[PDB]
């Protein structure tokens, strides 16, 4: 569970 | 009034920013790829040699993806055939090319899907990974030597980790070590045997006339986890006439007594290793220290120099434990730990010695150890003017601990704010990169004097164009609640009139440990948002965010879907409360946590909000995997923590949700978030009679990341926002 | 100037209409369902005995789902626990109950997941089925006999049929058949070993941590059928003491030279069974007449009473062949078969002679044999008013074919046009129902004069109720394309003004020998739509549609989704052209073959329509099911008809959809029409970059029938369409 | 296949 990226 | 960023801008990414990639080699050399030639740079001096050229591999018959050359510059191996798997897993073949007699390795070849393969980090051996067991090539042209033959798919993984372990302990497919100097090769084995399987329908090309059931081993939380093992084998005396032998290294008794996790390893000399292990509750973890036993060939941890580490307030470490940074010879190390008033930062232990010394304190937190000189130990925090959000370079002498110096607060202190650092080989040089809130900026550095030497790059090109353009601005500032701030920030549209009123996006993650208001330049969705549509794009840092220490972070342990999600409505009532909001036009969206807590604010039924998106939400933490799950909410058990699982449902608050336009959206091939979870979502609503509307994405996972689908999701979004706003 | 009919008037059912469900019992007994009283009715002079009460039943523990009385009326069997499976296919708990000694059979009782139950013809005996194997009890309360050891789950269905039959052949769960007078138990054997697997994700209750993988035996487009066998077993000579033996009857030589399906048997005397074959090219099929041989304990069919059935224009019957209705005696019977010109006429055989005669003809059809006397054969069909739509009963005298009287035509020509009838025992009465276009209308009658009773149900009740509403009209009348007339129907919104603009949705089915053109009275969505929103609801009955001859519909045989979508497009520009139609407001939906329909007309790209919904819709002919698909298309290669199957599907028309809004719709739980269909239409239209909305239903089926997501659905699909027409 | 039917 990570962040939506750049 | 010339024109704005418009969603084409976003989706076709017309406004490119510029990196400077660079991979140090020696300590005053570097590689850097210039449209398509891998250079080689002179750190003193900025002059550049060309290393090798585009022209070389005009005929190598397919589509190179990815370049990576052994550590003593003689050989170059090349990916190619890469094709995804989860969020760094991937397959792909490999040709290895002789940068002496300038050719291709043609016999005893690495394998047509390989899972992972490595350089040692000297000379140029070789391990790689296929059909889930490890292989050895001392020379590239030589045959490679198997070290396991336990490898067996989706049960047995050898030097490459599970589903579980990839996402949320080690961020990474690979799971194999070498040493320094690269006689040993340390690895881990997953043992997946009783883990359950997720499965769910993928359907291709329409050319497929069955669907594929993808099942896959994924440990939901309180259900049956992997089991591990660790080994280390020598590499030096690998015989082609025996099988090789690996020593294995037990995990500590205070771990065997139940479910445990092995969390971090780091080498500390050519023949000291160390591991840290944690228990299936992590507030308890435990590093061991391991000596090669020379007489008896095996390895070495002595209980006098264990290392315990826990906590009464949480869970152990941000996300998992931190790292050691050991000093050359190997007796001490510095790392990371939380103070007395929960602050994180650099202690400095002995071996064999159960207490250490804080070599910072304050009311910040330090980021990441950089590196470490014999004395000198550079760092990253966010100490500067008191900004968590902030970012900075920082080194200490070793000698008096009061000898701090910052290296990057004062070098533009207007346009950079957010620092990271890459170093030479051994610290004789740094390379700064400063990612906002101006354009980014890369520079270079000596070390001997922290003597800046030459700008690398610094997006003067996409500067041109983007004045061109009525971009927004992004304040950033925080607000009170009970005598503690907490940070928010803003992206505002252009000529923002701040006795308007403008409707307001909350965009929200909220995860424990989390930050979304800092000082980053961005070109996102945001973006489009404020230039072109005139809406306020609005991120809260409430209680469970990080780097606030953790008193603020842990605030949530045991609790999840509670104050996170009451604060995102609190700042909410703040944000109107200032007067330039339109009362009557807010919404909320997430991806993932984000969608979780954008999910149970509308439940909440505040009246705060007019509409809500969530894309890939978690619904109820039951279906979410355990590793992660679990460090925040222990064990769905009555004799444990299940109380609060059931509690903190989205499909409870489904009567709620009569007060809101609701846009539930998920991909169907979802290995992470499962489908599972907005499907249940859907049914709760339905069965209340609340009028919503989904939308799936075949085969699209967690990312929804292909092209095409990218493009259409933010359309599909962006035009939903517009009519819940009423603007034309 | 009252009110209308509203949303909630159909979805919560406001507007009851009433039926008059009586079962026969005798020459000149029936019984009927009354206020949970089961009665017996006297035909003749309509005076009724109560047969069993209320009261009997108040502490049996379980909610009673059906009855069902042994013909014999000395039994009565109790159906509970009942579970749904596919379209007629579920699972139940059964007990009997013994009438004279008035008490509930405990001993020897049947198994609870029983999967099909049925009475013999006469007397008491019962046979069922219970995991795949079929049993007999010859008394109630003794043991019952095991027929059959080879059932297995989804592998060997002994006296069920599997998944493909059931749906596309048999109509029925139930594949075993008694002989007249309870002699002979018949039944069919389905081997599925390869048959493939579909698979589709189940979520259940929020509950359940990990998803349930349903997967069952379907055959796809070209793939593996199932293979069948039948046989006949003796329940006279059943042994408790030996396993009982079973008849096998192979099957034409003509049909085992390749794949083929069981799809009619019919018993014709008490000694005689005639079974119909059809092979996997479906213009093709074969007829037994087969007879007990007391000598050798076999059944043989000479070669010499063998019939065979086939086309070249296309396919044989309306979706298989017709059944054929034997004299007393047994060596004649009447079977309707399509004539010379294409129409659909009653034929009379003898059982060994090639050749038969029509004893009907005309340009119409016979719909159904409804009953057959030793002097008088009765009958349905389309041929009153020349119309295709309606339905009346016919009695033809055998002795004299140009004898044939009308027995419902002028009853009651304005309320009455649409008959089916339900005779008595040995034609002695007879009960009709009329079901439009007035409100539906039940009598009952004596054969012996054709002379009409009383009348049992007349809904003057829901007519009170009904002059209170403003109710729609519907128009029936055809247009005329190439010389030959298409009908059509029109839904038309209250105080319809033949000189203002309405706005007109077009409700489409358009499968191969469909009818959408009727003259039944409906109270339905289009009801709704009319009545409070003025909306003209239309249907066409274009090429392809049945009961007007083979030429209009064979007309797409081996050439499915081209005719058929293109006349519903014709059919609304000559709507258009009516003048009262508002031309830049029309939509179109359906379901099933209707969505696939409604698919292809939006992808298109004729610009006569504005937007359409389609629920469930087929996507690409290799996707569903072989019986059905295959009917019409042959099979998918290169030397057979391969090109057409490609060149239909909705996905090459992803482009032409940037010009209309559509709404796709599917349940995630459907077995039938897989949910796959529209996952892959709807990434076609993601990667050509064309917006649109999805919904997708969390476990449900082919129906979307379960209550709250039926409500939830025709409330979705509502606001769309008013949305797309500006509606208030 | 067939039509469903409310
Ligand atoms: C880039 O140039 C260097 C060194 O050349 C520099 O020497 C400085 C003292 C200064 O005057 C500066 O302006 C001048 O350009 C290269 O160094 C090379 O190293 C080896 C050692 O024998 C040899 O290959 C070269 O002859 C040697 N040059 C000198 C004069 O020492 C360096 O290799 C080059 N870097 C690359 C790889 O681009
Ligand atoms: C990897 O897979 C490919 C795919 O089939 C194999 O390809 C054959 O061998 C050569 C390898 O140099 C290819 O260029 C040819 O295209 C292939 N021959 C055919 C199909 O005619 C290939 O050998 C595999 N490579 C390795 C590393 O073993
Ligand atoms: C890398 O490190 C290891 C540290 O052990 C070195 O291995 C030892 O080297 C000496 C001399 O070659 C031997 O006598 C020992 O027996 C080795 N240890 C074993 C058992 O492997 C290795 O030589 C190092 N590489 C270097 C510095 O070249
Ligand atoms: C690890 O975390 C748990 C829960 O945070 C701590 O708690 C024990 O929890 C159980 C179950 O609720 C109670 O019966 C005990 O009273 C708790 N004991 C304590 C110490 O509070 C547990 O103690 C933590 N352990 C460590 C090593 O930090
Ligand atoms: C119904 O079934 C069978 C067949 O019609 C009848 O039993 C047969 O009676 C004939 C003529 O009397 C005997 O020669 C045969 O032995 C019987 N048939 C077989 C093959 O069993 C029976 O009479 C009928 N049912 C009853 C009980 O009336
Ligand atoms: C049923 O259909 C088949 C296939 O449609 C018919 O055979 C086709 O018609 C003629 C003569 O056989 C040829 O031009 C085609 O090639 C045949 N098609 C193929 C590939 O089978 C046949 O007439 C029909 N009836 C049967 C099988 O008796
Ligand atoms: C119904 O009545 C039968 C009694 O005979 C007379 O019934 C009168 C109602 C009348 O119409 C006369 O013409 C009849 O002759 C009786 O024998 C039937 O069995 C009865 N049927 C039932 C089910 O009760
Ligand atoms: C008339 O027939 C069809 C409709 O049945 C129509 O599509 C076609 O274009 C016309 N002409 C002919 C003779 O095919
Ligand atoms: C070494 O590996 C074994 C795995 O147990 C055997 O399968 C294999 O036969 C053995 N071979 C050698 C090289 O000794
Ligand atoms: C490849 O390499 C040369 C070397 O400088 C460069 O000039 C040329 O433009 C490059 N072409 C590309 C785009 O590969
Ligand atoms: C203050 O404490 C927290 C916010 O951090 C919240 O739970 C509580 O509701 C607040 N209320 C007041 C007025 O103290
Ligand atoms: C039983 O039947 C009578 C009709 O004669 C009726 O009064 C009563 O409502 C019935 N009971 C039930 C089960 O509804
Ligand atoms: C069916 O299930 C019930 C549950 O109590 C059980 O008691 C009963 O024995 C079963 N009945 C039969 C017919 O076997
Ligand atoms: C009958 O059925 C099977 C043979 O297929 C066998 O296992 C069983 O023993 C037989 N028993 C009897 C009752 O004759």
């Amino acid at each position: 569970m990570w962040p939506v990226d750049p | 009034s010339r024109k704005t960023y418009t969603l084409t801008d976003y989706l076709k990414n017309t406004y490119r920013l510029k990196l400077y990639s660079l991979r140090w080699i020696s300590d005053h050399e570097y590689l850097y790829k210039q449209e398509n030639n891998i250079l080689v740079f002179n750190a003193e001096y900025g002059n550049s040699s060309v290393f090798l050229e585009n022209s070389t591999f005009d005929e190598f018959g397919h589509s190179i993806n990815d370049y990576s050359i052994s550590p003593d510059g003689q050989f170059i191996l090349l990916e190619y055939n890469y094709v995804k798997q989860w969020r760094h897993s991937y397959t792909a073949s490999y040709d290895i090319y002789d940068l002496n007699k300038r050719q291709l390795i043609t016999e005893e070849r690495i394998p047509n899907n390989t899972q992972w393969v490595t350089w040692s980090p000297v000379g140029h051996k070789l391990a790689y990974v296929w059909n889930n067991d490890i292989y050895v090539k001392i020379e590239p042209n030589l045959p490679s030597y198997r070290i396991t033959w336990t490898g067996k798919e989706d049960i047995i993984y050898n030097g490459i980790t599970d589903w579980v372990y990839e996402e949320e302990v080690f961020s990474a497919y690979s799971a194999l070590w070498w040493s320094p100097n690269g006689t040993f090769l340390a690895y881990a084995q997953f043992n997946d045997t009783e883990v359950p399987l997720i499965e769910y329908s993928f359907y291709s090309d329409e050319s497929l006339q069955y669907p594929k059931t993808v099942r896959v081993p994924y440990p939901k939380a309180g259900a049956v986890n992997p089991t591990v093992k660790f080994f280390v084998v020598n590499t030096d005396s690998l015989s082609s006439v025996t099988n090789a032998t690996s020593i294995q290294i037990t995990a500590p008794a205070s771990m065997l007594i139940g479910d445990h996790y092995l969390c971090d390893v780091t080498w500390a000399t050519q023949e000291r290793i160390s591991l840290q292990w944690l228990r299936r509750i992590q507030n308890y973890s435990v590093m061991d220290i391991c000596d090669y036993d020379e007489s008896s060939g095996r390895w070495n941890c002595l209980v006098a120099r264990q290392h315990i580490e826990m906590s009464t307030t949480g869970w152990v470490g941000r996300f998992r434990p931190s790292e050691p940074h050991f000093t050359l010879d190997g007796n001490s190390f510095y790392k990371i730990i939380s103070n007395e008033e929960g602050y994180r930062h650099i202690c400095y232990f002995q071996i064999d010695k159960k207490d250490c010394t804080f070599i910072t304190k304050g009311t910040w937190e330090v980021i990441g150890i950089e590196a470490l000189t014999s004395d000198y130990l550079y760092y990253i925090s966010n100490e500067y003017k008191g900004m968590p959000g902030g970012r900075n370079l920082y080194k200490i002498q070793l000698s008096d601990y009061t000898k701090v110096t910052c290296l990057s607060c004062e070098l533009n202190p207007e346009r950079c704010q957010y620092y990271s650092v890459s170093f030479s080989k051994e610290a004789k040089y740094y390379q700064l990169r400063c990612s906002g809130p101006g354009l980014p900026l890369y520079t270079l550095h000596s070390s001997v004097n922290d003597k800046g030497l030459r700008v690398l790059e610094d997006n003067s090109a996409l500067d041109k164009m983007l004045q061109n353009v009525q971009m927004p601005s992004k304040k950033l500032d925080f607000i009170i609640l009970n005598e503690t701030k907490f940070w928010y920030q803003m992206i505002l549209p252009p000529h923002f009139d701040k006795s308007k009123k403008y409707p307001l996006l909350l965009d929200v993650y909220a995860g424990p440990c989390s930050q979304k208001a800092d000082t980053v330049f961005r070109l996102n969705w945001a973006t489009y948002l404020a230039s072109t549509e005139n809406i306020i794009v609005a991120s809260f840092d409430g209680r469970g965010s990080g780097y606030q220490g953790d008193k603020i972070m842990h605030a949530i342990n045991r609790r999840l879907g509670t104050f996170e999600v009451e604060d995102q409505i609190e700042a909410a009532r703040q944000f109107s409360k200032m007067g330039f909001v339109d009362n009557k036009r807010i919404a909320i969206w997430g991806w993932s946590y984000g969608g979780y807590v954008t999910s149970m604010v509308l439940g909440s039924g505040s009246g705060v909000f007019k509409c809500g998106i969530a894309v890939a939400p978690v619904s109820r933490w039951e279906y979410y995997d355990s590793v992660y799950t679990e460090r925040y909410m222990g064990l769905p058990t009555p004799e444990d923590n299940l109380d609060h699982y059931r509690n903190s449902t989205v499909m409870s608050r489904a009567e709620n949700f009569k007060q809101v336009e609701y846009l539930l959206i998920h991909g169907t091939a979802d290995d992470n978030v499962h489908f599972q979870q907005s499907a249940q979502i859907s049914k709760a609503l339905v069965d209340v009679g609340v009028d919503f509307q989904a939308m799936w994405y075949t085969d699209e996972d967690h990312g929804i990341a292909s092209s095409t689908a990218h493009q259409h999701i933010y359309t599909h979004m962006s035009h939903f926002i517009k009519q819940c706003f009423s603007l034309p």
